[PDB]
């Protein structure tokens, strides 16, 4: 079967670079144009690059014009993508790609790598701030008021929160975290707790990061 | 700019038609359009090319055409199988082509449940760091896909906006987050600020004010 095994990626700060590679195997590798798409986070498919089969000539996004080099190495069976002067859009899964050849002007992709995911990342390790969102008692049930704790911009994952020091483990919700475009991640916690509780018992998020060393006990206070 | 529906239902063993247009000109053969769907976890795969060809062992049930200015794919009798994303490409000029933002499929398998909102404002702490971070939370959804607008006063705030795919919950529904980043200066200056999450052809928006 055919395989277009992509490497070289991972996280890299916007002051480097990284050399991705792609392995071929299965098919006459010298027969077709080669191309590279990504897609970033939570978006759509972006055509990168692509190299014709004896590889003298590429073309570009022109986004990533003087920026990406595309080459290939029909011996090897290896495309490359040296990316330099990296940008946060550069933040994407990036894969390797066969142009099936139908046409010579329409690139048309018939066989896919399952991609290798580049993070450009502003930090390679950071702690998180964390704020308190004060509780707030309209979008809740009648007699219960939501509120949280906002873990901005650390890296790399995971985080962990809990509330009371574990003592409070009913209606926590605690979301996904996003991948921001500086390449940091944040999160938020939110319990839902009686409205009357609010005057009398103390709320505390406690928030582990192993990677910075960094622990947050952050207290949430009703806010008039 | 090539535009799709940001996504779509069908029941199993029903009918469906995603479009594929461009916001300026009508889509014609000549911008050759392409289908590949993109099934959970996996890379993507080829269905159509040439506007209405099957690649090899693509099944019939899908049909790739151009109708009212738009290519369109049409699913006929649903699979299971075919939950996906699906994004078309169309060629404008050299050197290559220009993708939809995709479509997300999903074959129904559960009853639609409608999303919670809750929206946070920033905090008087954050302000006095000189940040500030509107918090939109999204949970207990199904379809597990919805889009999320901002807004500053009335219009439209498209910068600093940071959302998360969908992801399934314990309960097997779905919850998403977004953040408005802003300056305090920003926040301030404002009558308001809302979170609009559109889900299935219904809006919630939730409005908070400094
Ligand atoms: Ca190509």
């Amino acid at each position: 079967e055919v395989q277009l095994v992509e490497s070289g990626g991972g996280l890299v700060q916007p002051g480097g670079s990284l050399r991705l590679s792609c392995a071929a195997s299965g098919f006459t590798f010298s027969v077709y144009y080669m191309n590279w798409v990504r897609q970033a986070p939570g978006k759509g498919l972006e055509w990168v690059s692509d190299i014709n089969n004896e590889g003298g000539t590429t073309y570009y996004a022109d986004s990533v014009k003087g920026r990406f080099t595309i080459s290939r190495d029909n011996a090897k069976n290896t495309l490359t993508l040296q990316m330099n002067s990296l940008k946060p859009e550069d933040t994407a899964l990036y894969y390797c790609v066969r142009d099936a050849g139908y046409s010579n002007h329409v690139p048309i992709f018939d066989s896919w790598g399952q991609g290798t995911q580049v993070i450009v990342a502003s930090a390679s390790t950071k702690g998180p701030s964390v704020f308190p969102l004060a509780p707030s008692s309209k979008s809740t049930s009648g007699g219960t008021a939501a509120l949280g704790c906002l873990v901005k911009d650390y890296f790399p994952e995971p985080v962990t929160v809990s509330w009371n020091s574990g003592a409070l483990t009913s209606g926590v919700h605690t979301f996904p975290a996003v991948l921001q475009s500086s390449g940091l991640y944040s999160l938020s916690s939110v319990v839902t707790v009686p409205s009357s509780s609010l005057g009398t018992q103390t709320y505390i998020c406690n928030v582990n990061h192993k990677p910075s060393n960094t622990k947050v006990d952050k207290k949430v206070e009703p806010k008039s | 700019v090539v535009t799709q529906e940001p996504s779509l239902t069908v029941s199993p063993g029903g009918t469906v038609t995603l479009t594929c247009g461009l916001k300026s000109g009508s889509v014609t053969s000549t911008n050759f359009p392409t289908w590949y769907q993109q099934t959970p976890g996996q890379a993507p795969r080829l269905l159509i090319y040439n506007t209405n060809t099957r690649h090899s062992g693509v099944p019939s049930r899908f049909s790739g055409s151009i109708s009212e200015n738009k290519a369109a794919l049409t699913i006929t009798g649903a699979q299971p199988e075919d939950e996906a994303e699906y994004f078309c490409a169309l060629f404008i000029s050299n050197p290559s082509v220009e993708f939809g933002g995709g479509t997300q499929l999903t074959v129904l398998s559960q009853p639609k449940a409608a999303p919670s909102v809750t929206l946070f404002p920033p905090s008087s702490e954050e302000l006095q760091a000189n940040k500030a971070t509107l918090v939109c939370l999204i949970s207990d959804f199904y379809p597990g896909a919805v889009t999320v607008a901002w807004k500053a006063d009335s219009s439209p705030v498209k910068a600093g906006v940071e959302t998360t795919t969908p992801s399934k919950q314990s309960n097997n529904k779905y919850a998403a987050s977004s953040y408005l980043s802003l300056t305090p200066e920003q926040w301030k200056s404002h009558r308001s600020y809302s979170c609009q999450v559109t889900h299935e052809g219904s809006t919630v928006e939730k409005t908070v004010a400094p």
